[PDB]
């Protein structure tokens, strides 16, 4: 578990890879951890991208997986939206994550403005309600934001934003750092209760808890509980 | 009511007083608090206790993952006005704990929910049978205990 | 000296009134409301292309 | 003595302890008021009947000193400040007395649903005359404070 | 920047101030609350 | 006072939780029927449920035991919890009563309380006990000024 405790989960694709890391990564002392993550980086990145609750926040404009550090400012603001706002339901997974994406936007603004006085194109986070429409407009007023990658400083900033107190844990993985554990297995249940949120929306990569023996004793779905009892 | 999904004091006293109003008048509510989360469980307990004093229909408390200390339970019992208290032990000695908690208050309802190794999520390494097969006698010899089989 | 006064005087009044009516809004609407509705001017940073 | 007992409800607001009522009594004798017996009562418990909560306070007598055309220009620039057609005594040098009354209606114990302030702006002449140079009229709903009192 | 324009851009200041050792990048807690970005080398404080 | 018969009289002295709306409340009979220096408790028509009547008598201040509490039925299930206060505005024992439904349907909370009017009903009581007038100015606006009347000291 998060706390390090044993758990019984529906041995999904995700939960299986999670077990793998329990043994290959979370098995090693805090220190030697980062080292091993770098030797199996792209292997852990495939397994992330393919079948886990949380994806690798790494993709570029052309849909291919890259390093967070190789992303453009645009691609990042966009990828944040992609992974925290469910298109076909027109909702954010949580108002906080909207604020997140909104803040970083503001940041990308500041990075690309160089005279005082000019106000923000995102003056109220009410705009990100219907995001994908209005976001492109803001990103538009800052041309180069699509030309050049994240300033190494801003990467660090981004990463501290995904950890701030009073925010739903990020719905993905920002990098294989010293906190790769927190990134990976923090807040893993919620996704079983709302699979419309999940990447691709398959349970295949989700945490559903079950006894080993009470799994046979369930055969019909959607039975009223008044009945079962 | 799984209290372990209520991070905010407001959202818990909220969804709790939504239940009071959609219930067979007279029914009691039972909240389930996680013991290895003493941070969140810090506000949760005096929250329940405070609610009950206003009339809110909570007459049942359940402490999961870890068995409180004898005087830790004694507070819960005689502070928040609950009618029954439910512990989830997981080891042979965890049981004996509960028993003493019971001998502590020989006038109080103590639902001894017994779980086995094959439970969902957080699970001991114990077998269902041999712990109970070993303790049953002593458990019974305390009247306050409601031995409730669970798991599998 | 007359002209000196009138000019300084009217501007003083004008910008004083503004501060007044600005304060009035923080009272009536509350810190939170008035705060969250102010033009957010971005502070420049430097990117080394 | 023969005493005529008159009373009215100066405020009923629901604090946390319970709900409270302020009773202002006036004992009159020979047509003339002799002593006001105010009093507060507590219907103790939990209340959310904010639709009928309200208060008539007598705002603290306050002393505003106009000293600059800047000062005066603001005291006139106010919406709630209504100067009178008595005399055009330059309000410049002198100071003014603001004895106000007000009525507030609650909604949240934190946020006034609606507030009204009426008062009299006084000036004392060199001769010791007291004139109503103006008066105060302000009212708004959904207010967090009293913008008139604040200015003062 | 100097030879041509005659003074330092904000971009230039930060570059000089970096190599002169007046500011160094910090990334971790600073007086409790976390923080990243430029910091005054002398006074451990942050700098905009 | 509950007896062995599963009656309403047994549930009144058993359940410490009286349901009111969606709230629990401490069984007031616990405080009422707590032992006293010389209290009397009678159970008329004991084994005849619908006709059983429970009454209490405690010593007055310097006087012989007086009627204090009574419980009986009315309109089927509506139980009448009644209190009798001697000294009043009219020199006569005025009664205050709380009404309770009783649905042995639900064994956990066999007793509920009749809510509607409780406020008004009780206010009426006081009014009668303070000024001896049973008719109590409800609809009078709070803007209203209130007359206490002429008075000679």
């Amino acid at each position: 578990s998060e706390m390090g405790e044993p758990i019984h989960k529906l041995a999904t694709r995700g939960v299986l890879f999670w077990k793998e890391l329990d043994d290959k990564i979370f098995s090693l002392d805090r220190s030697k951890r980062v080292a091993e993550l770098k030797k199996r980086r792209d292997y852990i990145i495939k397994k992330l991208n393919d079948d886990f609750q949380k994806v690798w926040f790494g993709r570029n404009s052309a849909g291919e997986p890259v390093d967070l550090e190789d992303m453009t400012y645009a691609e990042v603001v966009h990828r944040m939206v992609e992974l925290m706002y469910v298109k076909h339901e027109k909702r954010w997974i949580d108002p906080s994550l909207k604020k997140l994406t909104g803040d970083f936007i503001r940041r990308v603004e500041e990075r690309f403005t160089s005279v005082e006085g000019q106000p923000s194109l995102l003056q109220n986070y009410s705009d990100l309600d219907e995001p994908y429409p209005a976001v492109d407009r803001i990103l538009a007023a800052y041309p180069e934001a699509s030309t050049q990658l994240i300033n190494a400083q801003d990467v660090q900033h981004f990463l501290l934003l995904c950890q701030r107190r009073g925010q739903k844990p990020v719905p993905f993985v920002p990098a294989l750092d010293e906190n790769f554990e927190y990134w990976f297995k923090k807040d893993s249940l919620w996704q079983s209760e709302d699979i419309e949120a999940v990447y691709g929306q398959d349970v295949g990569r989700t945490c559903i808890l079950q006894g080993p023996v009470a799994a046979k004793y369930s055969k019909v779905i959607d039975e009223p509980i008044k009945d079962i009892l | 009511l799984a209290g372990g999904g209520y991070y905010n004091a407001q959202k818990m006293s909220d969804a709790i007083s939504k239940i009071e109003k959609a219930i067979p008048p007279g029914r009691g509510i039972t909240v389930n608090l996680i013991y290895v989360n003493p941070r969140a469980m810090g506000w949760q307990i005096p929250l329940l206790g405070r609610l009950r004093a206003d009339g809110v229909p909570i007459e049942g408390l359940t402490i999961g993952a870890g068995v409180p200390s004898i005087e830790v339970a004694n507070e819960y019992i005689q502070t928040l006005g609950i009618r029954h208290i439910s512990f989830k032990p997981g080891s042979v000695d965890a049981i004996q704990q509960v028993i003493n908690i019971a001998k502590a208050n020989p006038t109080f309802p103590i639902i001894l929910q017994w779980t086995g190794g094959r439970g969902g999520g957080h699970h001991s390494f114990e077998d269902f049978h041999q712990p109970i097969l070993l303790m049953y006698s002593r458990i019974r010899k305390c009247s306050n205990i409601v031995l409730v089989a669970g798991s599998g | 000296t007359k002209l000196r006064k009138e000019i300084m005087e009217t501007s003083a009044i004008r910008q004083a009134v503004i501060k007044e009516t600005a304060i009035e809004n923080k009272v009536v609407n509350g810190e939170d409301h008035e705060a969250l509705y102010r033009r957010v001017i971005t502070e420049p940073r430097a990117n080394l292309k | 003595d023969v005493l005529d007992t008159t009373a009215q409800i100066n405020a009923v607001i629901n604090q946390d302890s319970g709900k409270m009522v302020e009773v202002c009594g006036t004992l009159k004798r020979d047509g003339k008021p002799v002593m006001y017996v105010t009093s507060q009562f507590l219907y103790r418990g939990v209340y959310t009947d904010y639709e009928n909560t309200f208060q008539r306070k007598d705002e603290v007598p306050m002393q505003l000193h106009i000293a600059t055309p800047q000062d005066l220009a603001v005291l006139r620039s106010k919406e709630w400040f209504k100067l009178d057609d008595q005399h055009d005594i330059e309000l410049l040098g002198q100071t003014l007395v603001f004895r106000l009354q007000s009525l507030v209606r609650f909604k949240n114990k934190n946020v006034y649903s609606s507030v009204q302030t009426i008062g009299q702006v006084l000036l004392e002449l060199p001769t010791k005359e007291i004139i109503q140079v103006a008066s105060v009229d302000y009212e708004a709903g959904e207010s967090h404070g009293n913008p008139v009192i604040d200015y003062l | 920047e100097m030879e041509a324009y005659g003074k330092f851009s904000l971009e230039g200041c930060v570059e000089m101030a970096w190599m002169m050792g007046l500011i160094k990048n910090h990334n971790g807690p600073l007086k409790g609350k976390p923080y990243s970005g430029w910091v005054d080398a002398k006074t451990g404080e942050p700098v905009d | 006072i509950a007896g062995n018969s599963y009656s309403w009289r047994h549930a009144m002295f058993t359940t410490e939780v009286f349901v009111q709306g969606h709230r629990f409340q401490t069984n007031p009979l616990k405080r009422l029927f707590a032992p006293t220096r010389g209290m009397y408790v009678e159970i008329t028509n004991p084994d005849d449920p619908a006709k059983t009547v429970i009454s209490v008598r405690e010593p007055s201040q310097s006087a012989k035991l007086v009627k204090t509490v009574e419980i009986k039925l009315v309109g089927d299930n509506e139980i009448a919890l009644t209190l009798f206060e001697g000294r009043t505005a009219e020199g006569g024992v005025v009664p205050l009563t709380f009404r309770f439904t009783y649905h042995p349907e639900a064994g956990y909370a066999p007793i509920r309380e009749v809510m509607e009017g409780r406020n008004d009903r009780i206010k009426e009581f006081y009014y009668r006990v303070w000024f001896a007038e049973k008719e109590v100015p409800f609809d009078t606006p709070l803007t209203a000024v209130f007359d206490g009347g002429r008075e000679i000291v």
